[PDB]
RNA sequence: CUGCAAAGUACCCUCAGAAGGGAGGCGAAAUAGAGCACAGCGAUAGUCGGGUGAGAACCCCGACGGCCUAAUGGAUAAGGGUUCCUCAGCACUGCUGAUCAGCUGAGGGUUAGCCGGUCCUAAGUCAUACCGCAACUCGACUAUGACGAAAUGGGAAACGGGUUAAUAUUCCCGUGCCACGGGGUCGAUCACGCUGGGCAUCGCCCAGUCGAACCGUCCAACUCCGUGGAAGCCGUAAUGGCAGGAAGCGGACGAACGGCGGCAUAGGGAAACGUGAUUC
RNA sequence: GACACUAAGUUCGGCAUCAAUAUGGUGACCUCCCGGGAGCGGGGGACCACCAGGUUGCCUAAGGAGGGGUGAACCGGCCCAGGUCGGAAACGGAGCAGGUCAAAACUCCCGUGCUGAUCAGUAGUGUC
């Protein structure tokens, strides 16, 4: 859980300028 | 030292507390800082547009609703730049009257 | 840093090797100093390294290449420290913080005070750095920040007076851990080193901690030796490890004092003291020091969770929006990166490899947007839906949070994607349940059911396992 | 919550005899549903055992049943007496 | 030319056999049989093979349960890979 | 790929054998991670096999 | 015959749902959006609560009520071939439904010196040689060789305990072993004792009370030797036996998947961890 | 003793409860100025709603300026974290969430007017 949830959260913030 | 003219000042759709500075009878639909600058610069007034500034009493964040316009009244020595423009009220009003004439509005 | 790549550089094929090694050795060895350049040392390391080889082999059942590492890593700790503990406190403790000018003594004293106050001890900070006039105000302010009382022992006419007032204050305020912050001084300044020795004989300190900056160079050896010979000093604090200095000074200090390195100073924040020891540098240094990190994951998570100290808030009750709670973890999951975020994407991210904190500042801004939402929207089974049916609500939230309409829809879209791993099954709902009836309590539940009897180290282990929001997914995949 | 005497069992004779027990169980459910509008029809096992006492074919002509209503939604919980 | 050993078989069951009965499990070639598996294993891991038991599959490979001597003992051999 | 036919013929009879036993080892270690995580890089575990085939082919052509 | 190009459908509503639908977006075109201009049977069976679930008459828990007793129980041959176990599912299949499955998908699972194959030979079969035939992939005899038994022919050697989601006399622990009419156990019943269960006016009713292969030892029957010396005696369920020596007495050879001791301060069991007997 | 009538007691229900004014507030909106580079600082008029306790109409069978509640996602007023906007700053503004309320609105319970029914059977008077 901690991986995706945290990684998607991470990947989203970077991509959305 | 130039003065400040926010579209809220010339908006007939705004109440007093919302930032209107001139009588509704003379106010205008939805003046845009651009239009304000375009009519002022075309009278011999020295003015520059502060495109991104936003009026504090303006809850909206859109574009048509923001920006600021700066006009030079007096000159460093003291003489008014244009005799017909003493106060700020003078400019506001002059603007409120000329915008509903801009081709872009009569269209 | 770019040697820390020699690491995976380097892991690849195993069709070549010893050369691979010595190069890498030299390569690594280059990016450092190297031997004989700033000191002298290195020969030693790069030696000891070798030594081993022609005396060992990787226990079978394991590719050599790897092993090499354990040893590399292993020597690396060895060169900038190797640690386990922590200090053993008694009824009454009086410690000194000593070291070169600018090493981090005053900040470390405040960190120690906060660390132990949380452990239930009565701390008293003693500002005895008189040379620097601004220095007493500095510790006074830190004391206020951590809520640890501060005595500004500025009757320096005799150590005896300092002892008198420290004794009186400790008694009247039931202090049981006195931390004496001394002024920075050169290891060769006879008058000041003599003053430090004098202060020590009068105050009767248990522990004398040498605060050493991680960036300290070749002179770390002479500095550690001089402080040790003149003030008896046992134990060390290695500061500024949040920088990129390799930290070899730690090995130098360890080698000549034989006193263990109790704590690591990471950041400038009052709670950024820890503990990790040489393991994390070892990890540092490797690409796993986003494995090692996930100590930080665990170690600092038990933090969650106990007695609701988290200010109810944190992941806990805030945990309802889970969505609110997930934002806190991502908040503390920023915070700051334990391992590489697997993340599931790349799309510009434009390097997007890291910023912390910047990552945590983002979660905070999303939190401020949700601060503009109301209970109906926050506790709704599908908060995104409540705004699809009533788009007027979007406009209000944006107004109150000083954000744009698009920013709120973005948060809503992100929440949607979040709730979906969280959804990844079952999504929100099974995680919230488990999540509202469990999560901590739903590891707590588990915490209460499968602690008991476990010592504190054991409970942190268990808390890390919980943690897991897929450990249940691990366990069911296991089966 | 009250005590009631279920006949409707008499009606179970209108079905052949080798199946009277299941018919019984249904009649009790419908009886308690009715009279007793606010009464869901959970039948405690005791009642089931009562009817099935002498086998599927030899149901008694009557059973005394103690039943309880909670008021809101219309449930009922019912047992033997 | 084909090689005898393919790869270790790691599974729960293979672990119990390693820990408690001390054997190693491999995937391999079947037609290695059994002698060949015993020799190959020895020469690769430097050990003494006491017995080999073989099964075809299904997988399309072959599985060999190779039990080592007590002094070799097996947890260690497997740990280095 | 990384190992060409010319380079194999270039090598001595002894260097082929040494190169051979080297490739086998890379292979064996790839298969190892092979059973318990795969680091990798599929293109190579396949190349290792072909490389080995080439060497053996050449050893045969040359007479060792 | 997707399309010029993946532009192969973002976002939102709905739903148990990465399904589907609505809305919307792309393109000249989406009617170009993906294989794309149900009782009958000697087996009449459920009912009440509860669990899970979007959904429960039939999926699971408990209680009550029943069905099968040479079988609806246990172990297996052939044959099947992964149907086994786990997890996720429900468009297909299931005489209704299904959250269930022998279904769909993905993973996992079968471990041997002492179990069996393998070895031997059976009825018989094939091959080579010989000979025949127009000729052979054809044909009988004779030679030589080989084949021909997995429950169920012959046969070197393993028991007890433990362990997995799924194997087990194979793995693990310990120990053992090999090659180079009459006799009588299980079961069943009876008697009495011990353990624990049920029922409750009776004092009865139920279950258990265990423990291998193997190693060692013992014997009946049959046959035979010595002694002895029957002329009517010995013996059987019955036939029968004898001076070509009967009974008796003493010996030799000599059985069980049987007894007894070990194997076991092995294993197993919540506990007691029995003893005799009958029919066998 | 038994009945009646007026006064009247108990209880559970029903229906219904103005208008126009002064002074002081709060709020909203409009309209004029002065000052200022912004956020603004300062001052004069007008209208509407509501509140506090205060009159009176010549007003109704009654009509007290009573006591709660809710205050809605926003859409009443205040105080407004954060964030936002103006500002180099100091600060100031708009303002969600949150809190709050003599004074948007909406609602109860009081009292007060008639009013079914109930219970009591006392107070008087009258009859046979």
């Amino acid at each position: 859980l901690g991986f995706p949830i945290n990684f998607l959260t991470l990947y989203v913030t970077v991509q959305h300028k | 030292r130039f003065i400040c003219i926010y579209p809220a000042y010339l908006n007939n759709k705004k109440t007093i507390a919302e930032g209107r500075r001139i009588p509704i009878s003379k106010a205008v639909e939805n003046p845009t800082a651009t239009e304000i600058q375009d009519v002022c610069s075309a009278v011999g007034l020295n003015v520059f547009l502060e495109k991104n500034k936003m009026y504090s009493r303006e809850w909206n964040r859109d574009v048509q609703y923001r920006g600021r316009v700066r006009v030079q009244l007096k000159q460093e020595d003291g003489s008014l730049c244009l005799v017909q423009f003493p106060s700020r009220k003078s400019v506001m009003l002059y603007a409120a009257e000329m915008i509903p004439k801009l081709k872009t509005r009569t269209q | 840093r770019k040697i820390t790549s020699a690491l995976r550089s380097l892991s690849n094929a195993t069709i070549i090797n010893e050369e691979v090694l010595n190069a890498m050795l030299k390569e690594v060895c280059t990016a450092l100093l190297e031997a004989d350049v700033n000191i002298k040392l290195v020969k030693q390391l790069r030696e000891n390294v070798k030594s081993a080889i022609d005396l060992e082999e990787m226990a079978s059942g394991l590719n050599k290449r790897k092993m090499i590492q354990h040893a590399v890593f292993k020597e690396l700790v060895k060169l900038v420290d190797p640690g386990v503990k922590a200090w053993t406190p008694t009824k009454g403790n009086v410690i000194m913080f000593v070291g070169l000018q600018g090493s981090g003594k005053t900040t470390t004293c405040s960190k120690l005070a906060y660390y132990y106050q949380r452990k239930g001890w009565k701390t008293c900070l003693i500002c005895a750095d008189t040379f620097r006039a601004g220095a007493f105000d500095q510790l006074k302010q830190n004391a206020t920040k951590a809520r640890i009382p501060f005595y500004g022992s500025y009757t320096e006419m005799d150590p005896v007076i300092i002892a008198s007032e420290g004794v009186e204050k400790f008694k009247n305020e039931n202090f049981e851990i006195i931390i004496v912050d001394t002024s920075g001084r050169h290891k060769q300044e006879d008058s000041l080193f003599e003053e430090m020795l004098q202060v020590a004989n009068a105050i009767q300190p248990d522990n004398i901690v040498y605060v050493m900056d991680a960036s300290i160079g070749q002179a770390c050896e002479a500095q550690a030796k001089a402080f040790k010979d003149k003030v008896d000093v046992a134990s060390v604090i290695v500061t500024k490890l949040d920088g990129h200095a390799k930290g070899g000074g730690a090995l130098s200090a360890v080698a000549a004092t034989k006193s263990p390195i109790i704590f690591i100073g990471t950041g400038e924040h009052i709670d950024d003291f820890e503990p990790f020891k040489t393991q994390p540098f070892i990890s540092k240094l490797l690409g796993m020091g986003d494995i090692e990190g996930l100590i930080d994951k665990v170690n600092e998570l038990k933090l969650d969770d106990n007695e609701a100290l988290i200010e109810k808030l944190k992941h806990g009750q805030f945990t309802l929006r889970d969505m609110y709670e997930q934002f806190q973890n991502i908040m503390k999951m920023g915070p700051f990166s334990q391992i590489l975020g697997m993340i599931p994407g790349f799309g510009t991210d434009f390097m997007s490899k890291g910023n912390e904190q910047e990552s945590m500042a983002r979660l905070k801004k999303l939190m401020t947007i949700m601060d503009s939402m109301n209970d109906q929207e926050l506790d709704s089974t599908d908060g995104a839906k409540v705004f699809s049916k009533q788009p007027g609500r979007i406009q209000r939230v944006a107004r109150g949070s000083g954000v744009s309409t698009r920013d709120v829809q973005e948060l809503l879209t992100q929440y949607t994607k979040f709730a979906q791993m969280v959804k990844k099954m079952g999504g929100i709902k099974g995680l919230f349940k488990g999540g509202d009836m469990s999560k901590n309590v739903s590891q707590s539940q588990m915490a209460k059911l499968n602690q008991q009897m476990a010592k504190m180290m054991d409970p942190r282990v268990l808390h890390h396992m919980g943690g897991m929001a897929g450990l249940q997914s691990m366990m069911r995949q296991f089966q | 919550t009250r005590e009631y005497t279920v006949n409707l069992h008499k009606r179970l004779h209108g079905c052949t005899f080798k199946k009277k027990a299941p018919n019984a169980i249904k009649e009790i459910r419908k009886f308690a549903q009715k009279a007793m509008g606010t009464n869901d029809v959970r039948i405690d096992v005791k009642l089931n055992k009562h009817i099935w006492s002498s086998g599927i074919r030899s149901v008694p002509r009557r059973v005394r049943v103690r039943i309880a209503r909670k008021r809101n939604d219309e449930e009922d919980a019912k047992e033997e007496l | 030319q084909y090689q005898i050993l393919k790869y270790p078989l790691t599974t729960e069951s293979a672990m119990k056999k390693i820990e408690d009965n001390n054997t190693l499990v491999f995937i391999v070639d079947l037609k290695a049989d059994k002698k060949k598996i015993k020799a190959a294993v020895k020469k690769m891991y430097d050990i003494q093979a006491k017995k080999v038991n073989t099964l075809i599959r299904p997988d399309g490979k072959k599985k060999a349960y190779v039990k080592l001597t007590p002094d070799y003992d097996a947890l260690d051999v497997a740990n280095k890979i | 790929g990384k190992v060409k036919a010319g380079e194999l013929w270039n090598k001595s009879k002894d260097d082929l054998t040494k190169q051979l036993a080297e490739l086998k080892t890379e292979l064996g270690q790839l298969r190892i991670q092979k059973v318990a995580s795969s680091g990798s890089k599929l293109n190579r575990i396949h190349d290792i096999r072909k490389s080995i085939a080439r060497v053996l082919t050449v050893i045969n052509a040359k007479q060792r």
